Order: C-alpha cells, then sequence, then structure tokens
C-alpha cells in the first residue's frame, strides 16, 4: 500500500551529509548525541554505590602500601555519563583524529604492571577505537620493553619501529628508531610493534 | 604550461640570473673578473665524492601547499638570520617523483596539489627526474644519512677560483681571494642572488641530453660560479678589508677550506649548525649531477 | 577522588 | 601626490601626473596585494599590504617581521627551557600550536 | 563474574546499533596488521581543498583525547542487569535521526546555492574568426582559453572512459583529427 | 532569512587557539579519494561507489 | 630587466608593500602546559644518563 510521501532517497542524503562533514564542525557531536541516548535508554549498564577494585580485602597493609597507592592513582569515578560515552564511541563515526590522554611513567617496580594491564583491558572492551590510537599507545609501551627488560628491545629496534604495508603484499620495515606523534596516522605508516611477524 | 625545446628554460629571458652592482645591472660573467687571488701554501687536494643513498623520504600527508622553492634558497643563500630548519615540510618534492601524479610544480616556486586555474607550470615530464634526485634532499638531518661538512668544500674552491691549469691535475694551492667593493658588499649580493628562480636552473641539469648538456654547461658554468661564491663567504674565516689610498678591497680569508663559523658576523651572510648539514647535503647532491 | 576528565590539563604557566 | 590623478581643478598639473604615472615604467597601487596561506591549519597568516608609508620607515618594519617569521621556532620550544629548572626526572605535555 | 552479562545483554546492543541511519563510515579493526581510513576529499578544479578527517588539537568539546582510565569503573563500580529485561522501542531512534538528517540538508542548502551561482557552469565564452569567404559572424574556427577547458570540459569528459583529447599536430593531420576526436 | 541558523559554519574552533575561520567559496567540488601523499586520485570504480 | 632596490637611491619613495600580520598569528602569551612530578625522589638518576 502507498503511503504516500516523497520517496526517501539513497543519494543526496549521503552527499549533503558528506559536505556537512567539512564545513559544520559539530556534526560528530550530534551523531553521538542520538546513539548515546539509545545506550542509556536500553538500560544496559549503570554505576553502583560502593567501591571494590583492588582489595580481595585485608589490604591497607604495610607491604601493600606501595601497591595500594598505584591502583588508587589510576581509579576512574563511576560517572554515569562517562560510561555511556565509551559504549557510544565504539560505533559512532569520527572526523577528528583523537588520541590518548598521555601518561609519564618510567616502569620502575613490579607494581607498575598496573599500567600495561590497563592497555590490555582497553583493547578488549573496545577493539575498534583502539585501532585509531594504536600508535600513540605504542610509544608509551616501548618503555616497558626497554627499561623493564632489554636485549629484545635491542634486537627489535635493530629492525626498526615503523613499516609500510605496500609492495602489493609483504612488509617493508625501516631499520631506524623514530617516535609516533599521531600526526602521521593517515599515511603509509603502521606502528611496527603490532606487526605479528616474528 | 611552458615547454623546453632542449635549449632548456635557461635559454629564456623569462627568468635570468643577474647581479646588480656598478650603478647598473650586470651579468655574473662581468662580475667575476674582479676576483683576483694569490697563494698561502696549504695544499687543498680534490678527494672523491661518495654517491647518495637512493631511499627517498615520504612526503607526510599535508593539506594546503608549501612553497618548496622558497626553502631551497632560504637555507642556502638566506641572508636574514635563519633559525633551526633541520625540521620542516622540506620533502613534499618526492610527491612528484612517481609516474602518474596530479600534483604540479608551478612557476614562481610553489607546489600545488591539483593544478588550479590560471597558473603557469613546468612540464610534468621533466620535473619527474628533478625530483628523483632532489627529493632525496628531504633526509638532510636524519642521522646515518647526512653528508660530511668538510671534504665537499675542497671541491667547491677548485670551482670558483681554480684556474684550469690546476683542476686538470686535481690539486691546487689554497687561495686568498680579494675583489674591489662598495658599501654593503657581501650582504648586498645575498639580498640579490636570493630572488633568482633556482628551480629554473636545476630542472635543466637532470633532463638536457649530451647534445644540449655540453652546450648548457658552457653558458651556465658561470651562473653556478655565482651562487657558489656567496655560499662560500658563509664559511671563510676572515673578511677584513684592505685599504688603498681611496680604494677598498674585500680580502676573503680562505676560500675552499671549511671552518665552522662565519667571518661575517655582521659584515657578511651567516650559517647555523642546522644549516651546515644542509649545505653539505645540497653541495654533495648537485656535484654528481653537474660534474 | 581520582575523577575522570577528558582534555589536556592546566597547571603552570610559561613566559615569552 | 598620485592618488589625486583625477580630482584637482588645477589643469596643467593634472595632465602631467596622468602621463608620468600612466607611463610604461612606473605604476601606483593601494590595499591588499597578496597572501601567504598556512600548511597544516589552512588559514591566512602573513598578508602584504600596499601601504602608504615611505621607503625609509617601511624598510625598518620589514626587518622586524622577517626576523619573527624566520625564527622557525614555535612557542613550544619554550617548555624545553622551562624544564631545565626542576627535578631532573620531570616532564610536560605541550598544548601543541605550531 | 561480569563476562556473562557482558557478552550477551551488551553484545546484542552493538549488533543492532551497527546499522543505524547516521552511522556510515567503517571503523573496523579486526586486523591491526593492515587497515587504513581511505578518506575522501572535497576538491574543485578551481583552487579549493577541504578534507573529511584531519590533524588538530582537542576541540571545545569532549570528542578528542580519548581517556583510557575509563576501564576500572566498569569492572567494579557498575552493576549490570546481571544477564526485568527492557527492549527499547524502535520509534524514538528512527525519527530522532530522521530529523537530524533534515537539519543538515536544510542548513547546507544556502551555501550550496549562492556558491553555485558565482560558478557559471555549462558555458564557455568563445570567439570565432571569419576564415574570409563571406563571414557571417559565425563559422571560421572556435577558440577557447585553456583554463575554461579544464574546469568544465576536462572533468566532464573524464567521467566517461574516453582517452583524453588528442594534441594538435605541428605536422598536418587533417585525416585523423576527427578519427581520434571520434573516440 | 529562512530561520535555520548557523552558530558555527566552516569555522574550526580549537580550545588552545580560539576561533579560526576558513573560506566557503568552492566551485565544482567533486568529492574524490585522496592518496596517502595528499593528492586527488581519480575515478577507479569498484573502490568508490 | 629586474627591480632596482630602492633602499640605496636618493629620491624618497612614498608608498610600498609592508608585510603585516593577521589576527591569527599571536606573539608573547602563555601555555597552560602541565607538570607531572617524578613521584619518588629516591629512585632518580643524575649519576650518568
Amino acid at each position: 500500500a502507498l503511503r504516500p510521501e516523497l520517496a526517501f532517497d539513497h543519494d543526496h542524503i549521503i552527499r549533503c551529509l558528506m559536505l556537512a562533514a567539512a564545513n559544520y564542525p559539530r556534526l560528530e557531536g550530534i551523531i553521538v548525541q542520538i546513539n548515546t541516548g539509545y545506550v542509556a535508554s536500553a538500560n544496559v549498564i549503570r554505576p553502583v554505590s560502593e567501591k571494590r577494585y583492588f582489595p580481595e580485602n585485608l589490604e591497607q597493609n604495610q607491604s601493600a602500601a606501595r601497591l595500594v597507592s598505584a591502583v588508587k592513582a589510576r581509579a576512574s569515578e563511576a560517572d554515569i555519563s562517562s560510561i555511556h560515552l565509551a559504549i557510544a564511541r565504539e560505533v559512532s563515526p569520527m572526523f577528528n583524529v583523537h588520541e590518548l590522554k598521555k601518561i609519564a611513567e618510567s616502569f620502575e617496580d613490579p607494581s607498575s604492571i598496573v599500567v600495561v594491564l590497563e592497555f590490555i583491558l582497553f583493547a578488549l572492551f573496545f577493539p575498534t577505537e583502539f585501532n585509531r590510537i594504536k600508535g600513540d599507545i605504542q610509544n608509551v609501551l616501548l618503555l616497558f620493553f626497554s627499561r623493564w627488560y632489554p636485549v629484545e628491545y635491542g634486537i627489535f629496534i635493530q629492525r626498526g619501529a615503523t613499516y609500510t604495508i605496500n609492495a602489493a603484499g609483504e612488509f617493508e620495515f625501516s631499520g631506524r628508531n623514530e617516535k609516533w606523534d599521531q600526526s602521521l596516522y593517515l599515511s603509509e605508516h603502521f606502528p611496527a610493534l603490532f606487526s605479528d611477524v616474528p | 604550461m611552458l615547454q623546453q625545446p632542449t635549449g632548456g628554460y635557461t635559454t629564456l629571458e623569462q627568468f635570468a640570473f643577474t647581479i646588480r652592482n656598478d650603478g647598473t645591472n650586470a651579468t655574473p660573467t662581468q662580475f667575476l673578473q674582479l676576483l683576483s687571488y694569490e697563494a698561502t701554501e696549504n695544499e687543498l687536494v680534490k678527494k672523491t665524492i661518495p654517491t647518495p643513498e637512493t631511499h627517498l623520504p615520504s612526503a607526510r600527508n599535508v593539506p594546503g601547499n608549501v612553497y618548496i622553492e622558497d626553502a631551497i634558497t632560504q637555507a642556502l643563500f638566506g641572508i636574514s638570520a635563519q633559525n633551526v630548519n633541520a625540521h620542516g615540510y622540506f620533502s613534499r618534492l618526492s610527491a612528484l617523483a612517481l609516474p602518474n601524479t596530479s600534483a604540479r610544480l608551478g612557476l614562481d616556486g610553489v607546489i600545488y596539489n591539483s593544478e588550479t586555474i590560471n597558473i603557469p607550470f613546468y612540464d610534468p615530464a621533466a620535473v619527474a627526474n628533478f625530483a628523483a634526485t632532489y627529493a632525496k634532499l628531504g633526509n638532510a638531518s636524519t642521522p646515518r644519512y647526512r653528508a660530511d661538512m668538510i671534504d665537499i668544500y675542497a671541491h667547491v674552491g677548485l670551482e670558483l677560483a681554480g684556474t684550469d691549469a690546476e683542476r686538470a691535475a686535481g690539486v691546487m694551492p689554497v687561495k686568498r681571494a680579494k675583489f674591489d667593493s662598495w658599501e654593503g658588499s657581501l650582504i648586498s649580493l645575498s639580498r640579490d642572488v636570493v630572488n633568482w628562480k633556482i628551480l629554473a636552473f636545476l630542472i635543466d641539469l637532470c633532463s638536457l641530453e649530451g647534445e644540449a648538456l655540453r652546450a648548457f654547461k658552457t653558458r651556465n658554468r658561470d651562473v653556478f660560479r655565482m651562487m657558489l661564491f656567496i655560499m662560500s663567504t658563509a664559511v671563510a674565516a676572515n673578511v677584513v678589508n684592505r685599504k688603498v689610498t681611496k680604494r677598498v678591497d674585500r680580502v676573503l680569508e680562505y676560500i675552499g677550506v671549511n671552518s665552522m663559523r662565519t667571518a661575517g658576523r655582521t659584515a657578511t651572510i651567516t650559517y647555523d649548525l642546522s644549516r651546515h648539514e644542509f649545505a653539505a647535503k645540497f653541495l654533495q647532491l648537485t656535484f654528481t649531477r653537474w660534474n | 577522588t581520582k575523577v575522570i576528565f577528558n582534555g589536556l590539563d592546566v597547571n603552570t604557566e610559561v613566559q615569552p | 601626490p598620485a592618488l589625486l590623478r583625477d580630482f584637482t581643478q588645477v589643469n596643467w598639473l593634472n595632465r602631467d601626473i596622468t602621463n608620468m604615472l600612466q607611463q610604461a615604467g612606473t605604476k601606483y597601487g593601494l590595499g591588499l596585494t597578496e597572501t601567504r596561506l598556512d600548511y597544516v591549519r589552512l588559514v591566512k597568516t602573513i598578508v602584504g599590504h600596499a601601504l602608504n608609508i615611505d621607503h625609509f620607515a617601511a624598510s625598518v618594519l620589514n626587518i622586524n617581521l622577517r626576523a619573527l617569521m624566520e625564527a622557525n621556532v614555535t612557542a613550544d620550544d619554550r617548555i624545553k627551557a622551562l624544564q631545565a629548572h626542576s627535578m631532573i626526572s620531570t616532564q610536560f605535555h605541550g598544548p601543541n600550536q605550531g | 563474574n561480569i563476562a556473562v552479562a557482558h557478552t550477551d545483554h551488551l553484545s546484542v546492543v552493538y549488533a543492532t546499533m551497527s546499522n543505524f541511519m547516521l552511522n556510515f563510515t567503517n571503523n573496523f579493526s579486526g586486523n591491526h596488521a593492515t587497515f587504513k581510513p581511505d578518506q575522501y576529499v572535497i576538491t574543485s578544479p578551481e583552487g579549493s581543498y577541504k578534507p573529511i578527517i584531519e590533524r588538530q588539537g582537542e576541540t571545545v568539546d569532549g570528542l578528542t583525547i580519548i581517556d583510557t582510565s575509563i576501564v576500572w569503573p566498569i569492572l567494579c563500580q557498575c552493576t549490570y542487569p546481571l544477564v526485568e529485561i527492557v527492549y527499547p522501542d524502535p520509534s524514538t531512534t528512527l525519527s530522532q535521526s530522521l530529523s537530524v538528517a533534515q537539519v543538515l540538508s536544510k542548513l547546507t542548502l544556502p551555501d550550496a546555492f549562492i556558491n553555485m551561482i558565482l560558478s557559471g557552469g555549462d558555458s564557455v565564452v568563445m570567439r570565432t574568426y571569419q576564415t574570409e569567404a563571406d563571414d557571417d559572424l559565425d563559422e571560421g574556427i572556435r577558440m577557447t582559453t585553456y583554463d575554461q577547458y579544464l574546469s568544465h570540459i576536462r572533468e566532464r569528459l573524464h567521467i566517461t572512459n574516453v582517452p583524453d583529447p588528442i594534441y594538435i599536430t605541428g605536422a598536418s593531420t587533417p585525416d585523423q583529427i576527427a578519427a581520434s576526436v571520434q573516440a | 532569512i529562512t530561520d535555520v541558523d548557523s552558530t558555527d559554519y566552516g569555522k574550526l574552533t580549537l580550545r588552545f587557539l580560539g576561533t579560526l575561520t576558513r573560506s566557503l567559496k568552492m566551485q565544482n567540488a567533486q568529492i574524490r579519494r585522496i592518496r596517502p601523499d595528499g593528492t586527488v586520485l581519480r575515478y577507479d570504480d569498484q573502490i568508490d561507489i | 630587466q629586474v627591480g632596482i632596490p630602492k633602499l640605496e637611491v636618493d629620491h624618497i619613495s612614498f608608498s610600498n608593500v609592508v608585510s603585516m600580520m593577521t589576527a591569527n598569528i599571536r606573539t608573547g602569551d602563555d601555555m597552560a602546559v602541565e607538570r607531572v612530578n617524578p613521584d619518588d625522589v629516591r629512585a632518580i638518576n643524575i649519576r650518568n644518563a
């Protein structure tokens, strides 16, 4: 049966949405707004009253004192809106090349594994959204493979810290140590620490 | 959309390299006659020049368009103090090195992403060879790539001040070159030679063939011995000017031997540490093509 | 409490 | 004494200006002449204005701006000296400007 | 003690949200070894350039600088429905995006219009020289500037699969002038 | 004049710079694919819809 | 055929191009750059590095 309305077109709505993604800067924010409320409406996740991260309890102890503060200075507060923004960013299209709020931590003691473990758990609940920032997160990960335990860092950097995927296949590792910076995200450079080649 | 008849863009009046001195404007040939020199006994012998490395840097993605030409001159003969420049958009050149690219290189000294309306540009086919040689100038400060800022200078002095009787043997006596001057002198030739359209020269070197390369090298072995002189006083150890009765001479300490800091300070053009690596990368790259 | 904030941080001030 | 090339009653003087100014040697101009665009950001920065000063004062104003633009050192190389004044193992995260 | 209520009730959430009205670009990351954005650009042959994704610092809104510390709260201080179950009705989201797709198409209308006028288009401004005989302010030959050619003619004959217009010969080719022009 | 307001248009606002404004005068803007270097490619079907 | 530099002749010119500066380029301000303390003093290394 006829409706009857002016048929909703496939094209145009794709072009006028594409031009708006060059002039109108807050397009991204409006795309998030519509699909973040759907997460909060479906009632999928909600913050609780009390805290319970690192205990298993009987802590506060004298030996734990060092490990206690390391996890405490890593704790994010259960803000209802901050949780929803993570579930929504997973699907929503972006226009600005966002990168991580960077941390300066020289891996000194065994209690510093509470930083590398954070980058693991972030790479599981959000596998996409981890692709875009894989290079800047690689830059602060090389300190774990150098200061913490060398020899491998000495033989891995020997090959180089960056490659190009081209040659119609294969990989072209450049035998030189360079940093990431994120500014070269959209080019022909993949962070070499995520290669998989042995 | 100019083209070359194998005479080359240098066989044109569109852009010609002329120094201004003597109250009127003169060609480089007329100038150099004034440069008279003696000897001070420290033999400056011609070494070999090591070949460059093929790997071309990548032109990191860049929107807008940089004046590739500007920097080439703004580093070599740049007069006004130039700060560190080891960093920069200095390798967008390589984006012209590949076969089918749309990016074009205009006249005046720009590098457009897409040819735009109303802009005259060099021929897309002969700008390709110029890149597969000079885009290599991108990695000028990458460690394990930089040239050596000592030995090339021996090559340089045998060029602007070497009587053929000497170059044919490969060895010459260190010279002290003094011409007659006016006021600003050395600084004035710099503010002058800067705006010369260097791209209008370098393109010809990598294209023009043996027929019109032997003839090209004969009419332009002087435009080269001009942008090689200024580039040299940015190295010499002293610039003290001798005095006649009413006349003044600009004795230059030791052309062809390279020190590390300018004699000019205030009197002449000055280089910087970041520029010493750059001049060695240019001078090395260009000599193989020339010689 | 260690609260979750997004953008860069503000502390000390530089000088020309 | 050129911008009045057609506004003065004095007859003799008029024909003269519109003859040596019309000349195939010189030419007068006023206002915006050209623009230098930005690499990464993509905005107008250094604009040239065909100003109405004299060569003696216009020369001095250019020495300043050129030595400000040929520094090639961003305001971010400031935090590399701001750090030489604290505990040897501290660091900063620069609000990149370029 | 989380994974069950994390890979069931939360898994069917993305499974549907992956295909909405305003979500379009592929952000897939199942092979970190090889994947790129493949961005598009808005360019005119008459000197214009605007990308869709580009490098810049944080904006005046919380979309740039992704916080990585938002992991520990969602492993401890967050009760799930622990699997009562609520299904959000399709009405509130289908119409929500339908009106956002309206604002864009109605807000981009002015600058797509007033911009279009000052472009001319579908014209040439040509001149014809009378090859003696009897004239007529017509016939002769048809001259056009190169810049007018590249803007209108070149980007239009480029859409189809026809080899670019043949160059006029220094020699005479009154034979194949139209034969190569036929292609 | 037709109500639909433009609070910001073409202008990009970085929080550590202020409010920079671009031009809005395109012409025959044919949305095309960019190669890694920063060059317009062309029309190779089976890749670009 | 080039341009004779006007800074060296006699007769005074009265109009010329001056390189100005727009409202985007700004000089001599501040940066809200932040610090992060070495956290512990005991395990710092001035010895070599």
